[PDB]
């Protein structure tokens, strides 16, 4: 039992930093995506007018 | 906002422009058209004056 309660808490410490790596990797992303809508406004807004 | 903003105001006024352009026609329009409603009721009224 003192063994299976360490691999638990194992995978759960593993669990844990894939758990955080995902929030960290999708909140970068998250600003490239407004970044990437930040450029399209700039150029939509220029359309816009030659619309 | 900036595009929200080119965008009711260059819509919304190209919409107002066009009818003020069209009420331009009219207003020179009308005025040809009353200076030869003129030369029709005077040669009208006057020659039957007689």
């Amino acid at each position: 039992l003192a063994i299976e309660i360490t691999t638990n808490s194992q995978e759960a410490a593993a669990k844990h930093e894939a758990q955080r790596l995902e929030q960290e990797a999708r909140g970068r992303l998250e600003r490239q995506k407004i970044l990437d809508q930040s450029e399209a406004e700039k150029a939509r807004k220029e359309l816009l007018e030659l619309e | 906002a900036m595009s929200m903003a080119v965008e009711s105001t260059g819509n919304a006024k190209a919409e107002a422009e066009s009818r003020a352009e069209a009420a331009r026609i009219e207003g020179e329009g009308s005025v040809l058209q009353a200076k030869l409603k003129a030369q029709a009721l005077a040669i009208e009224t006057e020659a039957e004056l007689e």
